[PDB]
This record gives C-alpha cells, structure tokens and sequence, in this order.
RNA sequence: GGAUAGUGGCCUACCAUGGUUUCAACGGGUAACGGGGAAUAAGGGUUCGAUUCCGGAGAGGGAGCCUGAGAAACGGCUACCACAUCCAAGGAAGGCAGCAGGCGCGCAAAUUACCCAAUCCUAAUUCAGGGAGGUAGUGACAAUAAAUAACGAUACAGGGCCCAUUCGGGUCUUGUAAUUGGAAUGAGUACAAUGUAAAUACCUUAACGAGGAACAAUUGGAGGGCAAGUCUGGUGCCAGCAGCCGCGGUAAUUCCAGCUCCAAUAGCGUAUAUUAAAGUUGUUGCAGUUAAAAAGCUCGUAGUUGAACUUUGGGCCCGGUUGGCCG
RNA sequence: GGACUUUUACUUUGAAAAAAUUAGAGUGUUCAAAGCAGGCGUAUUGCUCGAAUAUAUUAGCAUGGAAUAAUAGAAUAGGACG
C-alpha cells in the first residue's frame, strides 16, 4: 500500500471497543505502542466512552493535555495512546485508579481499584534471552524489557513488575494448575486453573483450562495469562469473577435481580 | 439402474456432464454465448432510440386483416436499421420522418407479437415527449 | 463510506392476486377493524409467517434443547405481553394456530374502540390520527401502535385536546366567538 | 410481405367518435372510507343477488 | 424537554473550556468575523505563487513599468 | 558467483535434460478485480456482487528514476507515444478513475453551495490544515410510518323479535339522501422558542387554516386465464385491440367513448434481465419400444464400480437422564 | 504415567477465527424501518443492568470414535519377538 496506513474505517475498529455504526466514518486507531492495536484501547475511548467524562474529541486533548491522566505511572497525553492489558491509568484529579483487565465477555472492563496495587502490574514474559554484553533480558507482553532477571524465569511465565522503578519482584511459573486469565480467542474474559498444556511440536500449544465451577475448556498457549495459585489471585478481579454464564443463567440474574 | 453412475467418487462426471448438457437450455446458451450483446439490436440494454427513416403500413398475419401503422427506425447507438410497432389510433400522426424516438421490447423477449410480423418492438416516445401522452392531449409535442 | 442505516420490507403481497374468496376475507378485515388498504393485512400477513416460521423449527429440534427452550419461551413471553397469545396457551403448539386477527385486535385502532371513547372504529382511526388519545403522558398518533397488556388499562383520552381537557378546539373556540361578535356588539 | 399499405386512413375511428363529455358528479371517499364503503355495501348491505350476487349488473334482467 | 447541560467550577473557567460557539450563544466570548473558505483558499493559493516576501517583489513588479 | 533488505534461474557462467498433461495441461473466451456479501423463502439449488468493510490494482498510454523508513509515487520528476493550452512565434506550460462543474457518450445517474460544530487524520502541533468527513441543495434508487374525513338530526324505506283485529305495528339498529346542525384536525401560512458552526427541516407552540367550482388520488383493467357490464352511443376484416386463446367483416360483453363496475393505491403501468413456478438440466429428481433421444457390432485404455471371512458372545463395577409417585 | 492410526478416507467434539449483513435475545425510537440504547431516585451536586447468542458446511490445526471403504505385512523365509 506504498507504506504506513494511519486512518482507520469506522468498522475494521476492535469490536470490543463497543462504538456504535454511525456517528461518523472514522474510529480512533491506537497509536504505535505497548499493545497490539487490535488488542489495545484508546485513551479517547476510556476517557469518552468507558468513563463518559468527556463529550467531544476535542474535549479529551482537552483531559490529555492537562496531564490529568497516567499511564502505569507516567503522564501520556497522545489521543489515542494504545493503553492495553494488566495497565493502570491513573486520575489524579479525582483519586481514581483503574485496571485495564477484561470482562467476560471480552470487553475491557472499568474495573477500579486502590491507590495501593496501583504501583505494580502482572507482565506475561514474551521472550527472555541473552542481550549484548554477556547481560540478560526479559520481554513482558507489554513492550518491557527488564533486565538481569531470575534465571528461574522462563517464556510464559508472568512476573510481578514494580510500576515505578521497573525491576521484577516475584514472579509466577506456568506449569499444573495456576490460576490463568484468557486474554483472547473465544473464551476471552474467563479465569481458572489449569490442568494440562498440550504440547505440539512444531506450532500452538494448547491449554486445558478448569474454572472455579468445573467447566473444561481449550485455548492456545499464547491466550493464556497465569495471574497466580489456585483461587489465591495476584491482582483484584473484576466483578463475575471471569466465570462465563449461559444466556439461559444470565437472562435470571438480571430480570430476577429486578425487583426489590 | 438410472443411467447415471452414482459412485461415491464420481462428482466430476455427474458435475461436467450437467455443465455439458445445459448448453440444450435455449436461455442459457443465450445468457453464455452472449447473444444479447451481439446479434440482438439493442445492446441487451432495454430501450433504444433511434431515428426515423420512413413510415411503414406492414399488412397483419392470418386470419386477421388490418394495415398496422409501424415505423423503420435506425439506432443511433449502432445504426442498425429495426423497425417498431407504433401503438393506439392514429399515433402514427405523432411520429415523423427523421424525428428521433424511443423503442421497447415487445414483452415477448425478442419474438414478434400477435400478427404484426418482423416487428419485435414499440415506439414508446417520440421527439422526447411520451406517445402515450400525446395521444390523450395531455402532452404537446415540441416544433420539428 | 459510513455505514448503511439497515432496512427490511415489512410486508409480502399475494402470490395468485385474483382469489376471489381471499379478496372477500381480506375485504372482511378492512371494514371491522378500520383498515385504509390492503397492505395493512399483508404486513400482518407477513409478520404471523415469521412467527409461524420460527416456530414451526424450534418444534423439529428435541426438546431440552437450550435454543429451543431460550429462544421459544422468548417468543411466547413477547406474543403474552401484547395479548396476541392467550395466558394459558403458552406452547409453541399454540402460537402455530395464531391467527391473523388475534394481532388485528390488539391494534390501538380497536382497542380506542374496544373499551368505550369511540363507539366506531372509523372514529377510532381519526380519534387517533388526530391525536385525540394517549398511553399516559404521551400521544400516541398510530393506529397500528399495538396494545401491550399492561398499557390497556392507560388508554385514556389526550391531556391536551377538548375531548381530554383544557381548552377546546379552534372550530369550537370561534363559534364561540363569532355568536358574540353579532349577537353582541 | 407487403410493408407498403395504406397509411391514409390512420386514426379513423378515434376522430369520427363523437365528442361527449363525462358527466359531473359527487366524489367518492378517497381512503379508507372508500373501504369502509366497499364493505358496508359488498356484504353487509347485499344488494340483488340470483345465486351469486352481482356488482355491475346494469338494467337487470328487466 | 429533555436537554444536556453542565456547570462549571468558576465562571472564566467554563471560558477556556466551552467551545466558542457556546460561548457567543451567550455573549460570552465574542463573534470571529472573517472571510469565507473559498476567500480564504483562493489567497493561500495566491500567495503560495511567492518566493520571499513579495513586499520585495512588488518592486520586481513596479521597477519595470516606471523605466 | 553476481545482485537484493533478504530466500530463489532473480541474473550470469559452467553442467546435466529435465518440468506440465484426459485427475484436461497449454491455448482461447469473459459484456471477469477477488472476498464480506445480494436476489430468489419446502429442501436441494439457481442467479448476482463496478458499488459503504477487507484485500488488489491504476492515476491518458508505456518505461525509467529522484527523494525517503516507506513510492517504481503521478494534485514527484525524465523520455518516448497519444492528446493538447498560452504566446509579442523567441519560448512556456497541462494531466479531475479527488470535490464540484463542462463536453462527449448513451435507456441510464444531483449543487461549480456552507463548514471544520461532530467523526477522525496530519504537523514543530490543546490552537494550524483537511471537497477526508459533516451540513444543506437536486433526489417517487430502495425502505418505514400512514391524512384525503368523523359523529349526529330527520323524512320515507325497514334488519323490523313482536304486539296482532286491518293502512292497527313496539323500540333500537342497517341502508337512501340537489334535506339538515354542531364538533374534530393537520397539510399548509406563521409569533416564538427549540434545532444549528450559521441556516433549514423535524419535534413544541401562540395568531390563522373545511364544507363540497375543495384541502377535489391515482394507475390499470371489466370475453377467458383473471377480480369486475351482454348497459349506452360510435366504427364496420376499417381504425384499432390483443403477453397467450383470440376481438373487429352495421344487433362488437374485447376497438373509440359515456356510464357504472373491479384490483392495487401515494402510488400503478411498460421494457429488459433474473429467481420461483421448472421433476422444462433431474445429486435429491426427469426422459430415451411408438411423443426428442441406445453408437451397426465387438474389443479396449483412461474413468467410475467392484462376492464373502479376521473380538463374536458372556459376566461384573461405577456414577448419569424422560413418565411412575406425592407433598 | 507420557507419546502411539502400517497409511488414509469418514465421523464426533473443539480451537484459531473482523466488523457490518443474516438468524436472533434485551430495549416502548410515541408505532414502525431503525438505533444500541437506556432504566431508578431525594431528580441540589447520585444509583444502575447492558451492548448477548447462533452462524460458518471446503481446506489446515487439535480431539473422542473404528462400523463402513481402502491399504501395508512372514512363501526360496533377506520372517517376529529376546
Ligand atoms: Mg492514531
Ligand atoms: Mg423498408
Ligand atoms: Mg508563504
Ligand atoms: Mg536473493
Ligand atoms: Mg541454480
Ligand atoms: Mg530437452
Ligand atoms: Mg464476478
Ligand atoms: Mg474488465
Ligand atoms: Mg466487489
Ligand atoms: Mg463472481
Ligand atoms: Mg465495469
Ligand atoms: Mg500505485
Ligand atoms: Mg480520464
Ligand atoms: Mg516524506
Ligand atoms: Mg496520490
Ligand atoms: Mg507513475
Ligand atoms: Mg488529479
Ligand atoms: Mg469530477
Ligand atoms: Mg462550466
Ligand atoms: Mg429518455
Ligand atoms: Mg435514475
Ligand atoms: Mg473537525
Ligand atoms: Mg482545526
Ligand atoms: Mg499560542
Ligand atoms: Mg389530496
Ligand atoms: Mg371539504
Ligand atoms: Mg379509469
Ligand atoms: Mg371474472
Ligand atoms: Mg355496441
Ligand atoms: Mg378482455
Ligand atoms: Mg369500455
Ligand atoms: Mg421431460
Ligand atoms: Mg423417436
Ligand atoms: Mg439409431
Ligand atoms: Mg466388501
Ligand atoms: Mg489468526
Ligand atoms: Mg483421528
């Protein structure tokens, strides 16, 4: 296409973003960042969407450029910054912190949370190799690299970063039962155990996943995000607790929840 | 029994030997050999107008007897020579030699209708008006 | 290259156009339940095949099946609401025996009828039209609006309009005028 | 065959039928009304029959 | 009539945070009046035939017909 | 080996003779950009997709290259080819399959309008710019909702259930009106507010806005198929009608009209294509003695298709679900 | 306890799967085509459910099955197992 596309069609946006079909031609399209533009959110859409505080677009530069708004710790002010998952974003100006963490649909969820937890996020390591001059290095999923670390540590295993110094302080291995979050594929938004990796030789893993109301299921290693020991989580959990309801169970909690 | 195989691995048989035997389908061949486009005085688009050359009083078919009032009209589109069937009392009065006009199908797909023969069209305007217009007054057709 | 505001056709005319005895029962609907033209039955036609449609294939699937039971109670629920299907026939055996006029009654047209303000469906239709009526607060101005259980008992007339309260119309509210200007002064 | 015939007498008919003009009259209710009409009328009202009905049976039978 | 509407934490406040067309509704800040697009084109497009700043080349322009 | 960002006959030198094909190569055609999808509703299918999203290609035709991370870029350059503008005749300059607009083409397709308020993009950038995009104009493409009238009054007629001895007939309820009277309303026109970037329309709302020369619905059709005239006037194998069968030759149910009637109705007709009907392409699912159709005969390769048998039967454990039942 | 079909077809179940469109749940755009909204209250500095689900009929990948249909194997034993 002789080069970089830099529009994007108001319909080839993330559905998960939830915009609607009209309003316009045009979606945000993320920016070149820390998450892969289909897996990301813009801050525009948090700001505007997620959060509602804005209106406009105009009136979210307006938000940006005021620094009211950080990013795992750091002020970001471009539109649309490609925040994604494990993520913080902070509003200083309203003492609020969030946690970039899906639903359970496979939404990105408002889910708030303290002030504490705030200054640390989960990492799943992509690669971890030996860097140039002897040194080592992991790479997190989302776009760190970290330094000399654990020689314990290997590829897709997570890793508690701080959040303000870097640095690795604990981290989890994957291997038979740890408590997992599914970060695409159907079964998006889901949480639980494990079980068995299957390994295939050659190309995509998969992973046998048990939840907390014994309901098995695959994904491929990739989809997979160990977040700590069984029911002991290393972060807070959004509300649902990533189980996945049926239509059926889900039409009762809400229409029976009505009333009173 | 039946004539044709039925093996569970002869689907190229009984699929080319179809895609060989739609070919005695009269409309298909049409549609595949393009006739439309080629041999058909119109384009295969619906309409044509054309201009008018000279009125013609074809004589009807048995057992019917009448002077059906018609007009040799040449496509500007292809200068193909057709004539075409002028319709109602007297229309034939609105149409003029060298005055442009607007040709149809005869709603027969390319066959003539009833007993006016070689015609297999109908004039439908004339000097850009509608002759069904003119006929009921409603319309005037513009000076030559 | 924005997005298309999807559309849908809502009705279906006949297939042979010239039935005599469709034409008579078709005519029948017209002049009870105060229809304009035909496309009013189609459109309800059309609507009943749907229903009867998706029916008539949740039936073929085993029972037990989450779809089935999902998707069929649904449709119950919502035929139940508006009165087209009765409190006690809820089975989908029983929604494939609907017939046209069982959603040709709820229609707000018969139903301003129905429970007095009218006494003639001709009168319903303009009463309507006219916005002469509301559900509540507000004036419902379409005689195929569809009464929904519910609301049947909210039907009453317009919290503007003579026939509702404050003020009369301008026709009133000048011979009432005019009997003053001559008779008067 | 023969494409040359007499063009002379083209429009004979429609020009020596004598001029008459439609007569004046009520209208008839455009709209439902109209339906409304046709109903009341076709089969609530049922005019002369014989074993059919009759919609335009113009000075009967006698 | 269902509307939107906001209040603002200060008067001058709402005035750096209100798109202008509000605020002339209101008096507020006041009505811009400048030429229309094409006006405004149609000069950009003139000027951009200029190399410098023509407030030299109007002498180019002048020096050849006073001799 | 050279070359490329790199793989590779990508190119070169040398060496072999290999590579594809009836399981259809190669060649031809396409009124062929591919896909998402669209029309057609028993199923199976049939037909379509230039066109809102994705991918591709191209910027009059070809080739070549500068710059750059990215172009073989065309609102970049260079040449040839085809066009073609200005000229003081020496020279100079252009590329709308961007938005408008013009010509041509044809059956066939709208304003040389306003704006960055929204959606989003770019930059050194909260500001600048954006015919991206939005707004309005033209717009019976297609789709949705649905006014063109409503309820009385009365005089006959009566559905009149009867009383009942008779033009003696109760009391509502249909229908007929050159008969009547009070109500209802938005189509409009318009204060205002609302809407808007500014206007406009929508929604809301004062002042007005109904009785038939209106606020006056049309388009087809009335022999059959096929719903609805054996009424009238005109024509006389003429004019004309008729998808098809057929109507017309002086009593025309079919032409030309008046009347009335039918069907759909803010819409109806016509042409062309296409789908259903078509079990008239048949896998489901056709036909082949005589209606179209078994090669004169046999062999035979490709293709399709090919008898039967190999753990059968017995006996345990385990927790599952629809009906007995009754609260 | 983990890999394991002589080699296939077949079939079951999944995974990796854009939106819109389609099927379709919820929602009183006043109805509807739509849209993805919204719903509650002290409505004087708030509360709150959502934005599901099905889809896909080839091929590839993963998996439960071995009836049906192919196919391989010890015969001059250059047989099998330890
Ligand atoms: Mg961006
Ligand atoms: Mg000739
Ligand atoms: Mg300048
Ligand atoms: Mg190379
Ligand atoms: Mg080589
Ligand atoms: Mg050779
Ligand atoms: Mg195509
Ligand atoms: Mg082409
Ligand atoms: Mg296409
Ligand atoms: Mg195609
Ligand atoms: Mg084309
Ligand atoms: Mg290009
Ligand atoms: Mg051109
Ligand atoms: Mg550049
Ligand atoms: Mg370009
Ligand atoms: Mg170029
Ligand atoms: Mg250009
Ligand atoms: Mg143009
Ligand atoms: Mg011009
Ligand atoms: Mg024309
Ligand atoms: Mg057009
Ligand atoms: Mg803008
Ligand atoms: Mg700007
Ligand atoms: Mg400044
Ligand atoms: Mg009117
Ligand atoms: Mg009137
Ligand atoms: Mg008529
Ligand atoms: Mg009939
Ligand atoms: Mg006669
Ligand atoms: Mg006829
Ligand atoms: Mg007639
Ligand atoms: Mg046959
Ligand atoms: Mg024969
Ligand atoms: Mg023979
Ligand atoms: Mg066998
Ligand atoms: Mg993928
Ligand atoms: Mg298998």
């Amino acid at each position: 296409a002789r080069g970089p596309k830099k529009h994007l069609k108001r319909l080839a946006a993330p559905h998960h973003w939830l915009l609607d079909k009209l309003s316009g031609c045009y979606a945000p399209r993320p920016s070149a960042g820390p998450h892969k533009l289909r897996e990301s959110l813009p801050l525009i859409v948090f700001l505007r969407n997620r959060l509602k505080y804005a209106l406009n677009g105009r009136e979210v530069k307006a938000i940006l450029m005021q620094r009211h708004v950080k990013v795992d710790g750091k002020v970001r002010t471009d539109t649309t910054y490609p925040a994604g998952f494990m993520d913080v974003i902070t509003l200083d100006a309203t003492n609020e912190n969030f946690r970039l963490v899906y639903d359970v649909k496979g939404r990105f969820a408002v889910h708030r949370i303290t002030d504490e937890e705030a200054s640390y996020k989960l990492g799943k390591v992509k690669k971890v190799q030996l860097g140039k001059k002897g040194v080592p290095y992991v790479v997190t999923h989302d776009g760190r690299t970290i330094r000399y670390p654990d020689p314990n540590i290997k590829v897709n295993d997570t890793v508690k970063i701080d959040l303000a110094s870097g640095k690795i302080t604990d981290f989890i291995k994957f291997d038979a039962g740890k408590l997992v979050y599914v970060t695409g594929g159907r079964n998006l938004g889901r949480i639980g155990t494990i079980v068995h990796k299957e390994r295939h030789d050659g190309g995509f893993d998969l992973v046998h996943i048990k939840d907390s109301l014994d309901n098995t299921f695959v994904t491929r290693l990739n989809n997979v995000f160990v977040i700590g020991e069984q029911g002991k989580p290393y972060i807070s959990l959004p509300k649902g607790k990533g189980i996945k309801l049926s239509i059926a169970e889900e039409r009762d909690r809400r229409r029976a929840q009505q009333g009173l | 029994g039946k004539g044709k195989p039925r093996g569970l691995n002869s689907a190229r048989k009984l699929r080319v030997h179809r895609r060989n035997n739609r070919w005695a389908e009269n409309n298909y061949k049409k549609r595949l050999l393009g006739t439309a486009f080629k041999s058909s005085p119109f384009g295969g688009s619906s309409h044509a107008k054309g201009i008018v050359l000279e009125k013609l009083g074809i004589e009807s078919k048995q057992p019917n007897s009448a002077i059906r009032k018609c007009v040799r009209v040449q496509l500007i589109k292809n200068g193909k020579k057709v004539t075409a069937f002028v319709p109602n009392d007297g229309c034939l009065n609105f149409v003029d030699e060298n005055d442009e006009v607007l040709l149809a199908g005869f709603g027969r797909k390319g066959k003539a209708k009833g007993d006016i023969p070689g015609v297999r069209f109908k004039v439908v305007k004339v000097s850009g008006v509608s002759l069904l217009a003119l006929w009921k007054e409603k319309k005037e057709k513009p000076r030559s | 290259p924005r997005a298309p505001r999807t559309y849908s056709k809502t009705y279906s005319t006949p297939k042979r156009p010239y039935e005599s005895s469709r034409l008579d029962a078709e005519l029948k609907l017209a002049g009870e339940f105060g229809l304009k033209n035909k496309k009013e039955i189609y459109r309800i036609s059309f609507q009943l095949s749907k229903i009867r449609r998706a029916a008539r294939d949740l039936l073929t699937r085993d029972e037990k099946d989450p779809k089935r039971l999902f998707e069929g109670n649904a449709l119950i629920r919502r035929l139940v609401r508006v009165g087209v299907l009765s409190e006690d026939k809820k089975k989908l055996d029983y929604v494939l025996a609907l017939k046209v006029e069982d959603f040709l009654e709820r229609r707000l047209q018969t139903q301003v009828y129905k429970l007095g303000l009218a006494k003639s469906v001709h009168h319903a239709r303009v009463l309507i039209t006219q916005r002469h009526i509301a559900v509540g607060k507000q004036i419902v101005n379409i005689p195929s609006f569809m009464v929904r259980l519910d609301s049947e008992k909210h039907i009453d007339f317009a919290p503007t309009s003579p026939f509702g309260g404050a003020r009369p119309g301008r026709v009133a509210r000048r011979n009432a005028a005019r009997k003053a200007e001559a008779s008067g002064e | 065959a023969k494409v040359h015939g007499s063009l002379a007498r083209a429009g004979k008919v429609k020009s020596q039928t004598p001029k008459v003009e439609k007569t004046e009259k009520p209208k008839k209710p455009k709209g439902r009304a109209y339906k409304r009409l046709l109903y009341t009328r076709r089969f609530v009202n049922v005019t002369l029959v014989n074993g059919k009905r009759r919609m335009n049976p113009g000075p009967s039978v006698q | 009539s269902v509307g939107f509407g906001l209040v603002y934490n200060s008067v001058a406040e709402a005035k750096k945070f209100e798109p202008t067309y509000r605020l002339v509704r209101y008096g507020l800040a006041e009505k811009v009046e400048k030429a229309s697009r094409q006006q405004r084109k149609q000069k950009k497009n003139r000027d951009k035939k200029i190399f410098g700043t023509g407030k030299r080349l109007a002498k180019k322009v002048a020096r050849r017909n006073a001799d």
